[PDB]
């Protein structure tokens, strides 16, 4: 069982790794479900790259704010 | 698995 939850910042986002494999959800800002991706973290390796690779696509579907609010630079 | 949406936010 793997929820999704908005991605801290991000006003319409979903991120949640589905097992093994990495599932993105996209919201509209009327909260209208637009996009469902998904992605393996079995490429990349580690947590963070698990969040950051879902940044990178989803934010152009409607993500726009941070996941990690540190300033990632 | 574990992380899920809870690592994003951290």
């Amino acid at each position: 069982m793997n929820e999704f939850t908005q991605i801290s910042g991000y006003v319409n986002a979903f991120g949640s790794q589905r097992g093994s494999v990495l599932t993105v959800k996209v919201e509209n800002d009327e909260g209208w479900t637009l996009v469902e991706e998904d992605f393996d973290r079995a490429d990349y390796g580690s947590d963070p790259e698990f969040v950051a690779e879902v940044s990178s696509y989803l934010k152009r579907n409607g993500g726009i704010k941070d996941l990690t609010k540190v300033l990632t630079r | 698995m574990k992380d899920l949406l809870n690592l994003f936010n951290q």
